[PDB]
Protein backbone atom coordinates (compact mmCIF):
# COMPACT_ATOMS: atom_id res chain seq x y z
CA UNK A 1 0.00 0.00 0.00
CA UNK A 2 1.17 3.49 -0.87
CA UNK A 3 3.41 2.54 -3.79
CA UNK A 4 3.40 5.84 -5.64
CA UNK A 5 4.47 4.57 -9.03
CA UNK A 6 5.59 1.26 -10.56
CA UNK A 7 7.96 1.14 -13.54
CA UNK A 8 9.36 -1.68 -15.68
CA UNK A 9 13.12 -1.13 -15.59
CA UNK A 10 16.09 -2.99 -16.99
CA UNK A 11 17.44 -5.30 -14.29
CA UNK A 12 20.48 -3.76 -12.61
CA UNK A 13 21.15 -7.10 -10.92
CA UNK A 14 21.65 -8.58 -14.39
CA UNK A 15 23.09 -5.62 -16.25
CA UNK A 16 25.55 -5.15 -13.40
CA UNK A 17 28.28 -2.52 -13.23
CA UNK A 18 30.51 -5.36 -14.44
CA UNK A 19 28.72 -4.91 -17.78
CA UNK A 20 29.91 -1.29 -17.61
CA UNK A 21 26.25 -0.22 -17.68
CA UNK A 22 24.79 2.50 -15.42
CA UNK A 23 21.05 2.07 -15.14
CA UNK A 24 20.28 4.49 -12.29
CA UNK A 25 19.22 7.19 -14.76
CA UNK A 26 16.58 4.96 -16.33
CA UNK A 27 18.58 4.22 -19.47
CA UNK A 28 21.71 2.12 -20.00
CA UNK A 29 24.81 4.34 -20.07
CA UNK A 30 28.19 2.85 -20.98
CA UNK A 31 30.95 5.45 -20.79
CA UNK A 32 33.85 5.67 -23.24
CA UNK A 33 32.59 3.39 -26.01
CA UNK A 34 31.03 5.29 -28.96
CA UNK A 35 32.40 8.68 -27.95
CA UNK A 36 32.14 11.44 -30.66
CA UNK A 37 35.19 13.42 -31.82
CA UNK A 38 35.52 17.16 -32.40
CA UNK A 39 32.99 18.30 -29.85
CA UNK A 40 33.15 20.22 -26.57
CA UNK A 41 33.48 18.26 -23.34
CA UNK A 42 30.16 16.97 -22.04
CA UNK A 43 28.80 16.51 -25.57
CA UNK A 44 29.86 12.87 -25.36
CA UNK A 45 27.08 12.08 -22.89
CA UNK A 46 24.23 11.23 -25.27
CA UNK A 47 26.32 8.56 -27.00
CA UNK A 48 26.55 6.77 -23.67
CA UNK A 49 22.94 5.82 -24.43
CA UNK B 1 29.62 86.21 -60.11
CA UNK B 2 30.38 83.07 -58.07
CA UNK B 3 33.46 83.06 -55.81
CA UNK B 4 36.73 81.76 -57.29
CA UNK B 5 38.17 78.60 -55.71
CA UNK B 6 41.13 79.40 -53.47
CA UNK B 7 43.09 76.53 -54.96
CA UNK B 8 42.38 77.74 -58.51
CA UNK B 9 44.69 80.77 -58.23
CA UNK B 10 48.19 81.66 -57.00
CA UNK B 11 47.29 83.95 -54.07
CA UNK B 12 47.80 83.00 -50.42
CA UNK B 13 44.75 83.22 -48.15
CA UNK B 14 45.52 83.21 -44.44
CA UNK B 15 41.98 82.69 -43.28
CA UNK B 16 39.74 79.78 -44.14
CA UNK B 17 36.78 77.78 -42.86
CA UNK B 18 38.21 74.61 -41.34
CA UNK B 19 35.65 71.87 -40.72
CA UNK B 20 36.27 70.04 -37.47
CA UNK B 21 34.70 67.71 -34.92
CA UNK B 22 33.37 69.32 -31.73
CA UNK B 23 35.15 66.80 -29.53
CA UNK B 24 37.46 63.79 -29.59
CA UNK B 25 36.22 60.91 -31.75
CA UNK B 26 38.00 58.38 -29.53
CA UNK B 27 35.27 58.17 -26.89
CA UNK B 28 36.77 54.91 -25.63
CA UNK B 29 33.71 52.80 -26.36
CA UNK B 30 35.62 50.34 -28.56
CA UNK B 31 33.49 47.71 -30.30
CA UNK B 32 33.52 44.27 -28.75
CA UNK B 33 31.87 41.12 -30.00
CA UNK B 34 30.78 37.66 -28.92
CA UNK B 35 32.44 35.10 -31.17
CA UNK B 36 30.78 31.73 -30.71
CA UNK B 37 32.48 28.72 -32.22
CA UNK B 38 31.02 25.88 -34.28
CA UNK B 39 29.68 23.13 -31.99
CA UNK B 40 31.27 20.21 -33.90
CA UNK B 41 34.22 20.63 -36.26
CA UNK B 42 33.03 17.64 -38.26
CA UNK B 43 29.59 19.15 -38.71
CA UNK B 44 30.78 22.33 -40.42
CA UNK B 45 29.61 22.81 -44.00
CA UNK B 46 32.75 23.79 -45.87
CA UNK B 47 30.84 23.20 -49.11
CA UNK B 48 28.83 25.56 -51.32
CA UNK B 49 31.04 28.57 -52.03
Amino acid sequence: YGAAVVNIDLNRDFFDTATGIDLTKGIPLVQDLLVPIGVTAGAEQSAEY
Amino acid sequence: QVGIPKLEVDHISFSNVVSMMTANIRTGDDMAVERVNPDDVRAINIRNA
